[PDB]
């Protein structure tokens, strides 16, 4: 219980992301310099995941498997999208032609590559 | 939310289970999807008033599919094809109302302005899941509402059909009110009794024992 | 039971409200026979009227599952284990009951009658043989009529198969199908077995009954 | 070269009504062969788990027709 | 019979089941022996008043043997050797009252002047037979008494032990009163909960949440 980090709170670094796009109900901005963090936070989260020398036969999630590190603490959040982030699968594919308009799309499906 | 409803419902907060309700279900909104949003829980306390409540009809479980329900019991959205038990109570309405008109949809925005308390017992359940939650506080919050109406408002009726509604509001007196119960409106209810009973007159007819604001079923 | 149509238009071309098991006539297929209880009705396909209903109250065996069939010469009917000459609506020979369920079938040679485990004759009416591995199994022959198939109807149903010969009734194989066999049909061109098998345990509350195609003669 | 025939058979367009034309009939034969103890209890067991959502309405016509077939197949004359 | 009890119990007569009660049970007195006579039915409405009622304890079935019971629930005559469940509630009284005195008998004429409503639900049954009668009218005559006390008198408590007492008086509010239930006082009650619970303080203790006329258990 209350397993907190000794570094800066990465979940608060994710929750502060969660109050931007969920408040982007057509606010009229382009999230392409903010959704780099959706590739940058998790690769920072991947950079520390190699510490425990993992077994590479893990097609499941560490939210199911390893509650000891910050990967499984954070994968359960943005996989449990409440059919709201799942619209962005529908939105930024059906209505995507421009290269910034795919930049918020094609970086991010591999950001849910175990979740895919 | 309707303020005049809470003229004396300020004795709904200060109990050990209320903060268990509006925080954890909000926490269930912060992780999962409980299906009805906060702007559909408060429809029954907004559309009708508390000054004209005359029929008390309970509701067991909400509708776990997305874009189906809107808060009232036995009720569903208008573009949804209509639910079968609500399609099943229509069958007795033809056999008793000679002027039977047809709703054609599933939104119950027509009978809600009559004097029917279309209340779900547990107002929120999860998406795609029927009865996942424990007693997180939706029950006794309504138990403190149903038996509270035995004091202040008057002219109710109890068509507490099904054993889930029998446990909640049975022992309310029969001098001031009238309690008539039968089998469930669902056709999944093998022990019969609902299948032809003419209870639906006794919204129009048991108010002749009171003399209050009238009812027409045909507002559809 | 409903005689549908499968040319290009799908319709109940004749309807029956009575019989639990209908069956064609073998060589000239213009007749459809069907049986309710112990009463078996002969129908036409062209007009669907009752042609001749055959039953003798003095003589029936009252099997549990009566299924009146035809011989391949389209002249004899096994209703209640009684033969019936269809030329003049008469009974021929009652058999002796032994097994409470199965009313019998014709062997494709036109020489025998196969009641449940007792093998009879058509002209001398003598018990030739008795195969105890035919204990309450529904039988399916090859189109050439050279092998007999066996599926147990025992509660489980069909823990294996049962492969028989049509000449000397020697058992060829009992291949072990671990699930429960419910139905069995085979090709006209001797290549596949249509096998309705039930998944899970013996559960009357949950039945996952799939179809599994076998290949004849491959290891 | 097999041409599967045109499905001009008996169609069932009011599926919300044809179910209601037959869900009583599924109850109109199971009571003629079985006591009502299991009938209400299995109907309650699905209603606690599928509710009034049509996912128990067809599912009871699954379970009733799955039993009434096999109960007329195992070798009980009524049950 | 006590007249001040029927200050407002005149709404006990004019129902279709009352003449079903006082005539047929009198007809059962004109053929058979129902055990408690008419001069022992009216003891609870005579010995205590209605102005001081503070504990509500129900009673399921009377005592079918001759010369045993005298009307009050869980009660028996003084020369009768004491009943075992009343002998079983004595066990917790020692473990909570440090000054535990012993009754030595089965007449409950000591606690009746405290504020306990020792009411049998069905007041009369036959001699040598436990539950022979149908619902001849003893139930709803008391159901119109129990829930009536939710209006006029005040300061009650519900130790509705056993599922027979749970159905009758559960839904009475918890703001005005306090409802605490556990297993049956009988030792024939395999699912435990009664066997050490310290409910018997909460006659002396839950009145500190009210402040009314006090109680001593030791009046024996």
């Amino acid at each position: 219980m209350t397993t907190v980090v000794v570094h800066v709170d990465s979940k608060a670094e994710l929750t502060t992301l969660l109050e931007q796009w969920e408040k982007e109900h057509g606010s009229g901005q382009d999230m392409v310099p903010i959704l780099t963090r959706m590739s940058q936070l998790i690769e920072k989260e991947t950079e520390e995941y190699r510490k425990g020398d993992p077994d590479p036969f893990d097609d499941r999630h560490p939210g199911r498997a390893d509650p000891e590190c910050m990967l499984g603490h954070l994968l359960r959040i943005l996989f449990k999208n409440d059919d709201f982030m799942n619209a962005l699968v529908n939105a930024y594919v059906m209505t995507s032609r421009e290269p910034p308009l795919n930049t918020a799309a094609c970086r991010l499906l591999l950001d849910i590559m175990p979740g895919l | 939310f309707g303020e005049s409803w809470k003229k004396h419902l300020s004795g709904e907060f200060g109990k050990p289970y209320f903060i268990k309700l509006m925080g954890f279900v909000a926490e269930e909104r912060k992780h999962y999807t409980v299906y009805p949003p906060p702007h559909q829980v408060f429809t029954w306390t907004q559309m009708c008033d508390i000054k004209d409540v005359k029929v008390v009809i309970l509701g067991q479980d909400p509708y776990h599919g997305p874009n189906q329900a809107h808060g009232l019991c036995f009720s569903v959205q208008r573009p949804v094809p209509p639910p079968p038990s609500l399609e099943n109570i229509y069958k007795e309405l033809s056999t008793d109302i000679e002027d039977f008109v047809h709703p054609g949809h599933g939104d119950l925005s027509g009978w809600a302005k009559q004097g029917v308390l279309l209340l779900n017992a547990v107002l929120t359940v999860r998406a795609h899941q029927a009865n996942s939650h424990k007693e997180r506080g939706w029950e006794q919050f309504t138990d403190a509402v149903v038996s509270w109406l035995n004091q202040n408002s008057n002219g109710l009726v109890f068509l507490l059909w099904g054993s889930y509604a029998q446990k909640k509001g049975s022992a309310i007196d029969r001098k001031r009110h009238h309690v008539l119960q039968t089998a469930h409106p669902s056709p999944l209810s093998v022990y019969r009794g609902f299948f032809g009973c003419r209870h639906f007159s006794k919204t129009n007819e048991l108010l002749q024992k009171s003399g209050k604001k009238p009812i027409d079923w045909k507002e559809l | 039971s409903a005689l549908w149509g499968m040319k290009s238009v799908f319709d109940m071309k004749h309807s029956f409200t009575e019989d639990h098991y209908v069956e064609f006539s073998k060589h000239s297929q213009d007749r459809v026979i069907g049986t309710k209880g112990d009463i078996a009705h002969i129908y036409d396909i062209q007009t669907g009227n009752k042609l001749l209903t055959l039953f003798n109250p003095d003589l029936a065996n009252n099997y549990k599952r009566n299924c009146a069939t035809f011989n391949p010469t389209d002249d004899l009917v096994l209703n209640d284990g009684v033969l019936w000459d269809v030329r003049s609506a008469q009974a021929i020979h009652k058999f002796d009951k032994f097994n409470m369920n199965i009313s019998g079938v014709f062997h494709p040679n036109g020489l025998e009658v196969i009641i449940n485990t007792e093998i009879w004759d058509l002209r001398t009416f003598h018990l030739l043989h008795t195969v105890p591995a035919l204990d309450q199994c529904r039988v399916v022959f090859n189109h050439t009529g050279t092998v007999m198939y066996g599926a147990m109807l025992q509660s489980p149903f069909g823990s294996s198969f049962r492969t028989f010969n049509a000449t000397d009734y020697k058992p060829i194989a009992t291949i072990d199908v671990k699930r429960n066999i419910f139905d069995l049909c085979t090709d006209t061109k001797d290549c596949y077995l249509a096998v309705i098998e039930n998944q899970g345990s013996m559960d009357a509350l949950n039945m996952d009954t799939v179809c599994r195609l076998y290949e004849v003669g491959r290891q | 070269m097999e041409q599967a025939p045109e499905d001009q058979g008996p169609q069932r367009e009011p599926y919300n009504e044809w179910t209601l034309e037959l869900l009583e009939e599924l109850k109109s034969e199971a009571v003629r062969h079985f006591p009502r103890i299991w009938l209400h209890n299995l109907g309650q067991h699905i209603y606690e788990t599928y509710g009034d959502t049509w996912a128990g309405v067809e599912a009871i016509i699954r379970i009733l027709q799955q039993l009434l077939f096999i109960h007329f197949r195992i070798g009980c004359r009524h049950s």
